[PDB]
Order: structure tokens, then C-alpha cells, then sequence
């Protein structure tokens, strides 16, 4: 299927949240829970390396498909995840299969071209949308959206617009809002009457 | 009388010395650190303008 | 001979400093010595006392030549050194010879143009270089460095640069490092293979 990336996939109607998104840590589950289809943010300065928290979320989860995307991190993060996921394995209804068969990766290190990152995020949301139409639950975690913000600042500054706030463009807010808006638990459009859901875990870098 | 007043004086002097120690070694650093932050933010805003 | 200012005449080699800078005051010598050809920083305050070191260095010192520079000063120090021509004379031969023969003066008021104040500090190093080429030992009194920084800030304001830090330009530290690079004991091109040295004493007014 050939599909444009910037266009929302049509749906039938929207639906609230009813089921809890599983969280491995005792904290953030019994104190600050998240719903299977909602939106979460994890701003945190350097040093903490919250990427490992993202790894813990991807590793164990009651969802069906997990999609990880990268925005300007290091290839070493890829190195851990690609080395580890083939080792890890789990079963649901019988035979045991590696969790690599139920995950997709979109690597993008910082050495890559600047403008490619915006594209990468948009392709990520597109892939998760297609699997939303499949009638499943897909939890995605996007890493270092601040790199996307910087790339947008840079393309604008080179194109010589007038900076609005902190040097960043005048339309970062609407773009981020639209990017996060592609989410939620909805009812698919089909005779087999599927039921899809998608959640986002965006990571912020102060 | 002398030694009773001595022990009362000891109680008073230790508590007040503790108080001045606390205020001096606690309150001030936060104050000048916030001064540094506020001047930095003001200068950044001016340079952006 | 004519020699441009914003560069350093090449030298054959630099040798490590291997001789103490003599000072008449016993304090600052047997406790916190300065090596001949080194770099020093002295604070500057109204009334704390700066002539106490300048006069002692001019009269009692193993140095061969004295050069005093500065910007935004008064004529009072000028008349003081005029009176110190006979008074602070050194009796190397048992007789009164004026420090004028052993020293050169240059000063600027705040009426002078901004670039004059900016360039007098470079000019001091140029003169010291000319005399260290002869095979002699030089001492520099780089008075009022903060005034030089303010002059550079004014120049940048004239040229419409960005206020990198506290109004001061971006390249202040780099210029200071380049300025203090010109020191130490060296030996220059020639037939007799003489040797010399240059020391710097920059006053700072916090």
C-alpha cells in the first residue's frame, strides 16, 4: 500500500479509555498510571538516561506491537536493543518466540542529516497508524523530540524567517499538537469490526 | 545562684548559636543562587530581543 | 624600521624560565616568588596601593628595561615618575642616572579615541618585542586591563556584534590568551645567539 505520510488515516469514531497500560515499575503504575491509548511525557535532564526507562517499557508490556523510533541519539542505543531483543523471549498461548518478531525499529543517529528527523517521526506515526487499523494495541515511544524541535529551528533559521520564542519557529506548538493528536482508542472501519488503539510516550530533553 | 544562672546561660547560648548557624548556612545560598538565575534569564531575554 | 602590530615577530626557539625575577621587597620573593619572564596579576583599587610595587620594580629590579603602558589614567603618575627621575635613581656607578634612560612611558586619557586605548596594549608588547630582540630583559606594566576590555566592548558596540556574555564580546578570552602568549624566555635569529626574556604584570580592577 502506498500511503502519504502527512495525511491522517480515516476512522469511524473515537472511544474513551477502559484498560490500563501495563507498567513494569511498581512506581508509575500504582501512583501515576497510564492508559492503553493515552499520551505520556517524560522530561528529564541529562545523566538520568531515561532511554533505559523507554527500554524497560518496550521490553515488557501487555500490548501487541511495539514500535521504537530514534531522533538524534547514538547508535549504541540501537546496539543494546538489537543485541538484547533476540535473546529475550516470551509466550502467550503456547510456543515461545523471541520478542524481536513483535517489534519494529526506526534508527536515526545524530550524524544523519538534520531534516531527515522530521520525516522519521512522521513515518513512525504512519506505521503505528497502519497497525492501528489492523485491530490491535500498539504502544510507541519516541525519543528526543527536542532534536526534532532543533531541526525545525535550523531549517527555519536557514530559510530566514523571524524567530518567535527562544529562537524556535512560530509554529512549533501547532505542529507538536497535531503530531500528538494522532492517538487514542477508536473503532476501526470494517465489517469484521476491529477495535484499534495507539498510545505515545514522548521524551523531552530540557 | 552563680551556677544555676551559669547553666541557664549555657542553654540560651547554645540554642542561639545553633540558630545563627542555621540561618547563615541555610538561607543565604538559595538567595544568591536565585539572583544568579534571575540575572542570567534577564540577560538572555535582552540578547534575544 | 616599520613593523605591523597584530602579530609576533618569529623567534628561533622558546626556552623554559630558569632564573627568579628579583624584587626589592623580601615579601613576595621568598614566599610567593615570580619567575623572570613569567606572567602575574595584581588587583587594582582606589587607595589600596599600586605605586608601592611599581616604584620598587622600576628602581630595585634585575630587569634591564622598563615599559609602562595604560589607558584612562591621570597625569599624576606621570609627574610622579618625572620626580622619580632623579629621586628613584639607581647608583650602579655610585652616581645619579635617571630612570628615564632605562624606561619609556606611554599613557592615554579617556579623551583619546577608543582604538587608541585598544591598541596601546598591543603597542607595549611590540616595544617589548623590539627590545627583547636586542638580547635584553623586559618588564611590562599593563595597567588597567578592565579599561581595555571596556574599550573592546565599545568597539564591538560600534560594529554591531552580539553581546555574547555580560555585554562583552565573544572573543575577549581568546584575545586575552593571545596577549598573554607573548612572554617567557626565548632566543632569536642572529649570529651571536643572544638570549632575552619578557615578563608581564597586568593590573585588574574587579
Amino acid at each position: 500500500q502506498v500511503w502519504p505520510v502527512r495525511q491522517v488515516r480515516p476512522v469511524t469514531e473515537k472511544l474513551p479509555a477502559n484498560h490500563p497500560l501495563l507498567t513494569g515499575q511498581r512506581v508509575l503504575d500504582a501512583l501515576f498510571p497510564c492508559v492503553q491509548g493515552g499520551t505520556t511525557a517524560i522530561p528529564g535532564a541529562f545523566g538520568c538516561g531515561k532511554t533505559v526507562i523507554s527500554q524497560s517499557l518496550s521490553k515488557y508490556s501487555n500490548s501487541d506491537v511495539i514500535i521504537y523510533v530514534g531522533c538524534g541519539e547514538r547508535g549504541n542505543e540501537m546496539s543494546e536493543v538489537l543485541r538484547d531483543f533476540p535473546e529475550l523471549t516470551m509466550e502467550v498461548d503456547g510456543k515461545v518466540e523471541s520478542i524481536m518478531k513483535r517489534t519494529a525499529l526506526v534508527a536515526n543517529t545524530s550524524n544523519m542529516p538534520v531534516a531527515a528527523r522530521e520525516a522519521s517521526i512522521y513515518t513512525g506515526i504512519t506505521l503505528s497508524e497502519y497497525f492501528r487499523d489492523m485491530g490491535y494495541h500498539v504502544s510507541m515511544m519516541a525519543d528526543s523530540t527536542s532534536r526534532w524541535a532543533e531541526a525545525l529551528r535550523e531549517i527555519s533559521g536557514r530559510l530566514a524567517e523571524m524567530p518567535a520564542d527562544s529562537g524556535y519557529p512560530a509554529y512549533l506548538g501547532a505542529r507538536l499538537a497535531s503530531f500528538y493528536e494522532r492517538a487514542g482508542r477508536v473503532k476501526c472501519l470494517g465489517n469484521p469490526e476491529r477495535e484499534g488503539s495507539v498510545s505515545i510516550v514522548g521524551a523531552v530533553s530540557p | 545562684s552563680l551556677q544555676t544562672s551559669f547553666v541557664t546561660l549555657d542553654e540560651a547560648i547554645k540554642i542561639t548559636n545553633r540558630r545563627v548557624n542555621a540561618i547563615e548556612h541555610v538561607i543565604i545560598p538559595r538567595i544568591e543562587r536565585t539572583l544568579a538565575y534571575i540575572i542570567t534569564e534577564l540577560d538572555e531575554r535582552e540578547r534575544e530581543e
